[PDB]
Parts: structure tokens; sequence; C-alpha cells
């Protein structure tokens, strides 16, 4: 017995990259609303 | 029951990629964000 980290690299990299692209698009859209303020 | 315990005996029973249903909620919150952004943008 006693046979022994899923943090970033053994953690999944698909949906984490999806969240990164999502916050990228959110930052672009919020700066676009900041520039074009009616 | 003793003979079935002697012969027919098993074990009683009941991941980082388990968020296959959370991402649907991510998509719904993204759609709600886009809808409310259009509401704030038209006025």
């Amino acid at each position: 017995k006693e046979i022994p980290d899923s943090f970033m690299q053994p953690f999944q990299s698909t949906l984490w990259l999806l969240v990164g692209l999502s916050v990228h698009v959110v930052a672009v859209m919020l700066y676009l609303l900041d520039r074009f303020s009616p | 029951e003793e003979l079935e315990t002697l012969w027919l005996t098993g074990i009683c029973h009941n991941s980082s990629q388990l968020d296959i249903d959370n991402m649907a909620g991510v998509f719904y919150m993204l759609a709600a964000a886009m809808a409310l952004s259009l509401i704030t943008f038209i006025w």
C-alpha cells in the first residue's frame, strides 16, 4: 500500500484556455464599450 | 442465505475534467451577459 497534482498541467487545459479566451473577449468588449460611450 | 454468502458474494457499491455540465452554465451566463449588454447598448 501507500502509493501516492492536478493543479494546472495535470489539471485540464481545455476549459481553462476557454476561460482565458473568454476573459480576453470580455476585456476587448468592455474596452470597446469604454471607447464608444454614447 | 449462509450458502449464498459462501458462494454468491461480491462487494457492495453505490477527475479534473468533470465540469462537462458547468460549461453549459458558462455559456448561459455568457448569453445573458450579451443580452444585457445589448439592452444597455441600445439606450
